């Protein structure tokens, strides 16, 4: 699955 | 513009006639915004972040202005901590990372 | 270099004598690396994002070489799904977002 990293 | 990174790279976006704040996020494949109403049908999508996976609503071909640049593309709606502009729309506005 | 965003902006880093691949992430305040040993004292931290929070170990004054540029700063270590170079080190290598 697609990855969304803000943090 | 040339945006340095000493502060979060927050910009104003416009979606559905309304202004919002969003983070320019090179670590994001996709654009994710907090709950709002968008037109048309949506499709399911699962996305992964630092803490695990969430379900979102995928809307395609949405008109969005990002720091005054026009984009038209996929917007995900779901329980994100902050509005995120990801690479799908960063490429539309011509953004690059430079060092 | 100028890095386009058609693909994830992955680079080689050296940290703790180890070569790793990491994501240049303008959406991350902090640098977060998968489990590894680092020298010195540490203290626990919680960091959050899509999917919620994870617990990490915070190490200060860690030197990293990022795509051939050396930087020093705090590095968080824990169960991140991907190694992240966040703004605290991106600033040190002079990285900017341009469009
Ligand atoms: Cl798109
Ligand atoms: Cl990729
Ligand atoms: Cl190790
Ligand atoms: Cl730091
Ligand atoms: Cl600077």
């Amino acid at each position: 699955y697609d990855q969304i990293x803000i943090e | 513009p040339q945006i340095t990174l000493w502060k979060r790279p927050l910009v104003t976006i416009k979606i559905g006639g309304q202004l919002k704040e969003a983070l320019l996020d090179t670590g994001a494949d996709d654009t994710v915004i907090e709950e709002m109403s968008l037109p048309g049908r949506w499709k399911p999508k699962m996305i992964g972040g630092i803490g695990g996976f969430i379900k979102v609503r995928q809307y395609d071909q949405i008109i969005i202005e990002i720091a005054g640049h026009k984009a038209i593309g996929t917007v995900l709606v779901g329980p994100t901590p902050v509005n995120i502009i990801g690479r799908n729309l960063l490429t539309q506005i011509g953004a690059t990372l430079n060092f």
